[PDB]
RNA sequence: GAAUUUGGACAAACUUGGUCAUUUAGAGGAACUAAAAGUCGUAACAAGGUUUCCGUAGGUGAACCUGCGGAAGGAUCAUU
RNA sequence: ACCUUACGAGAAAUCAAAGUCUUUGGGUUCUGGGGGGAGUAUGGUCGCAAGGCUGAAACUUAAAGGAAUUGACGGAAGGG
RNA sequence: AUGGUAGGAUAGUGGCCUACCAUGGUUUCAACGGGUAACGGGGAAUAAGGGUUCGAUUCCGGAGAGGGAGCCUGAGAAACGGCUACCACAUCCAAGGAAGGCAGCAGGCGCGCAAAUUACCCAAUCCUAAUUCAGGGAGGUAGUGACAAUAAAUAACGAUACAGGGCCCAUUCGGGUCUUGUAAUUGGAAUGAGUACAAUGUAAAUACCUUAACGAGGAACAAUUGGAGGGCAAGUCUGGUGCCAGCAGCCGCGGUAAUUCCAGCUCCAAUAGCGUAUAUUAAAGUUGUUGCAGUUAAAAAGCUCGUAGUUGAACUUUGGGC
RNA sequence: UAUCUGGUUGAUCCUGCCAGUAGUCAUAUGCUUGUCUCAAAGAUUAAGCCAUGCAUGUCUAAGUAUAAGCAAUUUAUACAGUGAAACUGCGAAUGGCUCAUUAAAUCAGUUAUCGUUUAUUUGAUAGUUCCUUUACUACAUGGUAUAACUGUGGUAAUUCU
């Protein structure tokens, strides 16, 4: 019941030789319209995408095999898991968990990833698209007869099983407390669940030696997260999730962070995650599932692969076990010098923040990225003065926060519609952005990574003397991370200003680097920060400092990781040359 | 895989659809039957219709032929054992001439409607589908049972039912909870 | 199964004065074009245009059926519904 | 194809053993014995089927592990062992007997024997030949080999086989006037008297016979199995006694007694 | 006793042809059927206004016409 | 070859065979299976040629046909 | 290619192969070629008798594992849930290399007019192994399933009002017993469909069988599918359209009075089933052995000779007696 | 269950076909669908292509055990109970699927091996070997390995090693 469409191969085809078969046979063409337009000279036939009724007839009529007929997403109003509400988003299939396993869930975000997790957990019990009249347990169990759904849901209600969810929204937990107040530590002491020995230390390898600890409310986002999967490892579950796990995390975290999810496989266990990161997902899942659809209407879940053609299909854009195309290929002076609390050191160290051209601004995670930022918008002040106050700020905060009740097309009237210039300016901007289909939305019920989105125009906004985006890439599918790349380039092209980007991905940042503010010196006790050195010298400081060597895809220039201990990553050390396409 | 089931069809519609004449002698044997389609007819024709082509085969073979004495003594006696063939008539001639209302006195729906229990074969269809009837000891709820000529002493209502006794009914033992609930 | 090119006024022979409202459908499996009389009254109304018709013969064993010169099948179901179902309106087309 | 076959597929196997033919796919493929798979007996069969001792194969082999059964004096811990025409099965619990005959009717009988009988078997010698060393030999129908036969021990004749030893006690030769067990063919289980033999040199000598109601039949000389002389034979017959009453006799003997 | 290696039979395949059994395009023809209130005549049906039909040959806007031999299915069962 | 019967036959005209054929078997050879398309295409084969002999299909159609009857008409013959 | 003699190879026989030799072998009684929408058989459907059509598919035999070819191991394989190469597809890759074979069971794409669950289990049937014990998508169990097949609910019974025979009467149009059916007349009884304790069922369940408790009666627990000129059951209707729209397998209907369309009412046929398309069988003595036809309807070759084929007079031991 | 009927004409009798009529372990499709038993089911087109998982393994008193495995003893300081791995032995050639090929081929019934291979099963069956045969020796019992294991490693990756 999908939509079928014709699509020819340039390989294959050869127009001068083939009579145009294809031309002549089409019903389409012989109503009137040119569904196919091909002459003899012609390199190519083409083949409209919205005038082909995909009858196939053109298939078996050409003298080579250059035609063929793909599938294309549709609403179907069939095997529907779930609805929210009436004209509300549609679940239609559900992934099927398996033992022993890591399976992840690849996606763009708002296709209903994080509802299937839920559905499985037993949070959310799906209704079969019947709102007004939820079924029981009873009903949908027999809806899943004929499958290991069944057996997997049965044993949910006979408490067989324990699902545990590690949330993907890491600003909620902070609010919801066992207490009043408390420090990190004695929330896991509770709930270790597991004794300390006899286990793999996962604090260890958590990084949470120092933040035991602080107060829970302190930690940035970066800190937070880590502090979300420890909650979720420590618990003893029988099936477990991990919502977003790459956020507000760097590269040598994303791997340990991909370290610790698989140690908790077990042959009973089941282990089910949604990733968006590519490169941290090869070492994370030993299957993908893909999910697709439009986003906020539907969402379709398929077959699963195996990582290497799971990942590939995804880049790839079209599924070859259901024959579907879905459709997503991949492709001046301020010296502030100190900044302490007394306990971490960010002694600065002299820069040249050079005109009107990009530059990224690198670090760790406890190795206080944020201050630097809050220094440069005049807070948090060193105490021996020489606190320049000339630049002035379009900051927006890693740990945004909603104060208001405000519909976003009137967020829109509040601050930023401005001048709202047509050509290259805000309106042009917009266009690549979904933001057109959010503006009736409330943005306290706006979704966490649609916030980021809004929050990242609403910054954009106001020139000023300087915005300092931080951190924008928590929170975004993959293919919104290259639009929102691209159209952050776009503008500050044509604004004669700079930005001191906070990311803690590498890809992203590469494609948005022209000098690098490093900042070598230990995580989570005093650090120290250097120059704004030159492209190839800057990423392979830092790359230096992590002992991580990144390779250059040949088919389609993807950076993946090397093995710790391999010919490439051993030959790039000796070569010196961490990284390529300087 | 495993041995097939075997099964056959029980009835066979006739050549012309429409005739007027076998229409109004259908409707007088199920109107005085009480019978609900024309299928019933027609599985009584097709199983006198086997019947008589086994005769008609043995009746070309010569008197005095083992099969045909074997094989005619036993049709023979199943049919004067079911009631169908009387016991004077006993000559595989007789055989022959039998038609179909003499299949259909022997149903287990006229049988309770002569034997006087019933009232019509209405009442008779309805007692016997409802559970109030029992050939042996046992309950039959089947109207074309075919009742075997010393199982009609033993026709009579169910032990486990009204109108056997033991306990009213659900309709019944409602007015009863009425009646007392008016009491008290 | 077959596509619909166009809808035929065709009129039949004599004496009988009527136009006869068939369609031209090109065969999905072999790319050949046939006519197909659309049967009921009014019901030429859902056969409009690009759709997936199924098509019967008319019961005459390859030959044209009455005064209808030249067809010799017709229409059973148009996008997957079928037509008696439109024509009693027991059900209804899908948009496209 | 490329080598032999293990199954047995239900409406396959011998129609003499009764197996219904529902109640499963498979029927217990005879293992290779004494015996051709056809003309035998597993004891599955025998102790399920024939005897209701057990309700499962699965009973069946924890009877037979148990050593409780033996056939022809040997213990045989084999669910599809091929006990075939005059094998001797002892079950010692319940100290029973049985011999495989045939009723009239072509199918295996449980025929009870006494203790003394169990003792012995007929065996009909199949071929005599001359071993290696000069050692004469015979074959008899059950694949025994018996060293050092009399010399005027020909073939289509009945040895008796010790079944302690593997010796031989005597012998009944083939000539007119013999009891003869028919085993094999149209006229299996039928005990008759061989009036007379035809050459038919080149393939399948016939044999005349009459039962004791004297109604000829003829027979192919590898379906017969000479049994002793007339009167008394040298094994104990079954019910019936080989008389092969038509059908019309057969509902008249059984409206006597009903 | 491993790599390697000589001859052989078995032989998948490959390259250059050449046949046949299969499709497409195709200037043009060339018919046939159905439906068609068209154009010109009136060949057949009455001795249909030159009896009709057959075979063969030639001719002609079209039916058709004409020569030669035949048939009655003729308009003659018939002239001791 | 003819005349007369109709034993008989046949749809009838008519037939001594066109009879002895549902009461169905003397021997044997050839041909037909609704009307067109069509004795046409195509391939063989014979012929100097003209042509002969073999010989379809797609498609199309509800009749085409036989013998008699009663009318109507005839540039057919008689009568009133 | 057909045979002869020697050898070779084989588990063995043999042009199976080689060397030498001879010129054979098949065919109108249809060889050889072509086609098959051709795996063969048991068998299936439909037939008075004779037949005709089908058989991929529960059993038996054969063959194949994407296409070909080659081989190892072993008793047994030219094995594909074994290996080797080529041809065709196709995956991963760090570009060095590596791994493939669902015409097994599920499942997916494609194709189409067309066909089910990525469920439970070895409890039964049996098979394998060192073996009673382990294993088995073989097999069983449930799911889906109007493919066919069996049985068989959708109501039964009164009391009173309405349309009927002789007679008790021999009391003219008065009760009407003895019935037959209609009722904007009322009554209780009866029961499953369904729901559900329980037990049984089962490897564990579901369901069946059994059974407390509940569950009926007219807007409730409401049977359809095709038809009503003829063939061929069923309109002496009423509105609408007006050679249009449409119906009609065939003949035909429709231009103001439509027995045929579109509807309402009524009625008929089969009935948990009924209609349509395609194919096939009977009807078909329209394939004719039984058993057709050939003057004119289709059809006796222009005429004779003639080989194969088919068909060919009569005759030989009978009668008698026990 | 040995049956026909409508349509060529102004009417008739025929030839003759078309149309109806009944069935189909023949398919498909439409409309409709309460109950019990029973049941086929990706053959037809594409022997087209396959994501994922499973479908072939196996232990007895009775081949090999020092698991640095688990147990409890009390026979037993050589072992002796249970039992992973691994070696050895068998099995994986059966079953299941499909119907492409194939027209004297397969197949069916009927023969033959006096023309041959045969694991297994079942029954029989092996005083002869001190190979130079007075010792040249072990026959109350002879030689090597090698796996699992232990340890050191390579490759992006494999049931690689
Ligand atoms: N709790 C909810 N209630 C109603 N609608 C929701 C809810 N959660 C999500 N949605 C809508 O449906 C979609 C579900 O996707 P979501 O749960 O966000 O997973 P993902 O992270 O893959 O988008 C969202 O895009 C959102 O628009
Ligand atoms: S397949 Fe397409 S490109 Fe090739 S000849 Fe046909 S129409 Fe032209
Ligand atoms: S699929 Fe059909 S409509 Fe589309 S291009 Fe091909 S012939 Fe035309
Ligand atoms: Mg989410
Ligand atoms: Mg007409
Ligand atoms: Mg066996
Ligand atoms: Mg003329
Ligand atoms: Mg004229
Ligand atoms: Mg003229
Ligand atoms: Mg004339
Ligand atoms: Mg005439
Ligand atoms: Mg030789
Ligand atoms: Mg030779
Ligand atoms: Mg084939
Ligand atoms: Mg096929
Ligand atoms: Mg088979
Ligand atoms: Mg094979
Ligand atoms: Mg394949
Ligand atoms: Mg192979
Ligand atoms: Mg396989
Ligand atoms: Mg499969
Ligand atoms: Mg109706
Ligand atoms: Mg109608
Ligand atoms: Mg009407
Ligand atoms: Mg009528
Ligand atoms: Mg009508
Ligand atoms: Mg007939
Ligand atoms: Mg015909
Ligand atoms: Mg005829
Ligand atoms: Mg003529
Ligand atoms: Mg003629
Ligand atoms: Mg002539
Ligand atoms: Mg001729
Ligand atoms: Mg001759
Ligand atoms: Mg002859
Ligand atoms: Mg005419
Ligand atoms: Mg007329
Ligand atoms: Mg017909
Ligand atoms: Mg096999
Ligand atoms: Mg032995």
């Amino acid at each position: 019941k999908n939509s079928r469409i014709a699509i020819v191969s340039a390989d294959k085809c050869k127009p001068k030789k083939c009579r145009q078969e294809c031309k002549r046979s089409c019903p389409v063409v012989k109503t009137g319209k040119l569904c196919i337009e091909v002459t003899p000279t012609s390199k190519i036939a083409f083949i409209s995408e919205i005038l082909c009724i995909g009858c196939g007839i053109c298939v078996k009529k050409c003298p080579f095999d250059a035609i063929q007929i793909i599938n294309l997403p549709t609403n179907l109003e069939a095997h529907v898991t779930h609805r929210y509400s009436a004209n509300s988003f549609k679940l239609h299939r559900l992934p099927t968990p398996r033992p022993g396993q890591v399976l992840g869930l690849v996606g763009t975000n708002g296709i209903g990833k994080s509802t299937a997790l839920k559905i499985l957990a037993g949070k959310q019990k799906p209704n079969l698209g019947r709102f007004d009249d939820p079924p029981e347990w009873q009903e949908i169990i027999k809806y899943f007869r004929g499958s290991e759904l069944q057996n997997y849901f049965t044993k949910m209600l006979e408490d067989d099983i324990k699902a545990i969810i590690k949330p993907q929204y890491v600003d909620n937990i902070p609010r919801a407390i066992k207490g009043p107040v408390q420090k990190v530590g004695e929330l896991l002491k509770l709930r270790m669940e597991k004794s300390p020995e006899d286990v793999k230390r996962y604090i260890k390898i958590l990084q949470l030696e120092n933040v035991l600890k602080r107060d829970i409310e302190k930690l940035s986002g970066g800190e937070l997260q880590r502090f979300a999967i420890g909650m979720s490892c420590v618990q003893e579950a029988d099936v477990y999730m991990f919502d977003e796990p790459s956020s507000y995390l760097d590269v040598k975290q994303r791997l340990n962070a991909a370290q610790i999810i698989r140690s908790l496989l077990a042959p009973t266990k089941y282990v089910i995650c949604v990733e968006h990161d590519l490169s941290v997902l090869d070492y994370l899942s030993d299957f993908v599932c893909i999910i697709y659809g439009v986003p906020s209407v539907y969402g379709v879940v398929t077959l699963p692969a195996s990582v290497r053609e799971g990942i590939n299909i995804f880049l790839d854009g079209h599924i070859p076990a259901e024959n579907l195309r879905f459709r997503t290929e991949a492709l001046f002076s301020y010296p502030s010098l100190k900044k302490t609390q007394g306990d971490f050191v960010l002694n600065v160290e002299e820069g040249e923040f050079s005109d009107s051209e990009i530059l990224v601004m690198m670090g760790e995670n406890g190795t206080g990225k944020t201050t630097l930022i809050k220094l440069l918008a005049g807070a948090l002040k060193p105490d021996e003065g020489q606190d320049i106050p000339k630049l002035n700020v379009s900051m927006k905060p890693q740990k945004i926060a909603p104060k208001f009740p405000g519909t976003v097309r009137q967020l829109f009237f509040k601050k930023i519609r401005g001048q709202f210039l047509n050509p290259q300016f805000q309106t042009d901007v917009v266009k690549p952005l979904r933001i057109d289909d959010i503006i009736d939305q409330e943005v306290q019920h706006l979704s966490g990574g649609e916030l980021q989105r809004v929050a990242i125009v609403l910054a954009l906004g106001i020139p000023a003397d300087i915005y300092l985006i931080d951190e924008p890439s928590a929170y975004l599918d993959s293919e919104q991370r290259i639009i929102c790349s691209k159209v952050i380039r776009r503008f500050i092209l044509h604004n004669k200003k700079t930005a001191f980007i906070v990311e803690h991905d590498f890809i992203m940042a590469t494609y948005l680097a022209d000098k690098v503010i490093v900042f070598e010196g230990i995580p989570s006790k005093n650090a120290h920060a250097r120059a704004p050195e030159s492209l190839l010298t800057g990423c392979n400081r830092f790359l230096k400092n992590l002992n991580v060597t990144f390779r250059r895809d040949p088919n389609s220039f993807r950076p993946r990781i090397n093995k710790l201990d391999s010919q490439m990553d051993k030959e790039q050390k000796s070569s010196g040359n961490y990284f390529f396409l300087d | 895989p495993r041995a097939p089931r075997t099964y056959s069809k029980t009835y066979s519609t006739p050549k012309r659809p429409y005739e007027s004449s076998r229409l109004d002698a259908e409707l007088k044997l199920a109107g005085e039957f009480g019978l609900k389609n024309k299928k019933e007819i027609y599985r009584i024709s097709f199983q006198l219709s086997k019947i008589r082509r086994a005769a008609r085969d043995l009746l070309t073979r010569d008197e005095k032929d083992p099969k045909r004495l074997f094989e005619g003594n036993a049709l023979i006696r199943r049919l004067v054992r079911v009631g169908v063939l009387s016991e004077d008539k006993k000559k595989l001639d007789y055989v022959l001439a039998l038609k179909v209302e003499d299949f259909l006195e022997r149903r287990l729906q006229t049988q309770v409607y002569k034997l006087g229990l019933a009232k019509s074969v209405h009442h008779a269809r309805v007692l016997i589908t409802q559970r109030h009837i029992a050939v042996g000891k046992q309950i039959v709820n089947i109207p074309s049972f075919m009742v075997r000529l010393d199982s009609e002493k033993h026709i009579d209502f169910a032990p486990t039912s009204p109108f056997g006794g033991a306990r009213p009914g659900r309709v019944a033992r409602r007015n009863a909870a009425r009646k007392a609930e008016a009491s008290g | 199964k077959g596509i619909v090119l166009e809808k035929l006024g065709i009129e039949s022979k004599q004496p009988n004065s009527a136009i006869r409202k068939c369609v031209r459908v090109q065969l999905i499996k072999n790319g050949k074009k046939v006519t197909a009389f659309v049967p009921n009254d009014g019901c030429l109304n859902f056969v409009d245009e690009n759709d997936e018709v199924l098509l019967a013969g008319f019961g005459r064993k390859g030959k044209a059926k009455g005064d209808i010169p030249g067809v010799r099948f017709k229409v059973v179901k148009v996008s997957g519904v079928s037509l008696l179902a439109l024509w009693k309106e027991k059900k209804e087309k899908p948009r496209s | 194809a490329r080598g032999p076959k293990k199954h047995l597929k239900r409406l396959a196997a011998p129609h003499h053993w009764l197996l219904d033919k529902l109640s499963g796919c498979y029927a217990p493929r005879p293992s290779a014995g004494p015996h051709k798979l056809r003309e035998s007996l597993p004891l599955i069969v025998f102790l399920r089927n024939r005897l209701k001792y057990a309700l499962n194969g699965r009973e069946v082999k924890a009877i037979l592990m148990q050593r409780h059964v033996k056939v022809d004096g040997k213990v045989r811990t084999d669910t599809t062992y091929p006990a075939g025409f005059m094998d001797v099965i002892t079950l010692d619990a319940t100290n029973e007997n049985f011999r495989l005959v045939y009723d009239v009717k072509g199918r295996f009988a449980v025929h009870r024997i006494t203790d003394e009988e169990a003792s012995y078997k007929l065996g009909k010698v199949k071929k005599v030949q001359l071993g290696k060393k000069g050692v004469p030999y015979v074959v008899t129908h059950d694949g025994r080999t018996i060293r050092y036969p009399d010399p005027n021990i020909k073939v289509n004749d009945t040895v008796k086989i010790d079944l302690a030893s593997g010796k031989i006690t005597d012998f009944i030769k083939f000539d007119a006037g013999k009891l003869v067990y028919v085993t094999g063919g149209r006229n299996l289980g039928r005990i008759g008297t061989i009036v007379h033999k035809e050459r038919h040199d080149g393939g399948f000598d016939l044999v005349h016979i009459k039962d004791s109601l004297d109604n000829t039949f003829v027979t192919r000389l590898n379906n017969v199995f000479v049994i002793g002389e007339q009167g008394k034979p040298y094994i104990s017959l079954p019910k019936g006694k080989g008389i092969k009453l038509s059908i019309a006799e057969e509902r008249d003997r059984r409206r006597a007694q009903q």
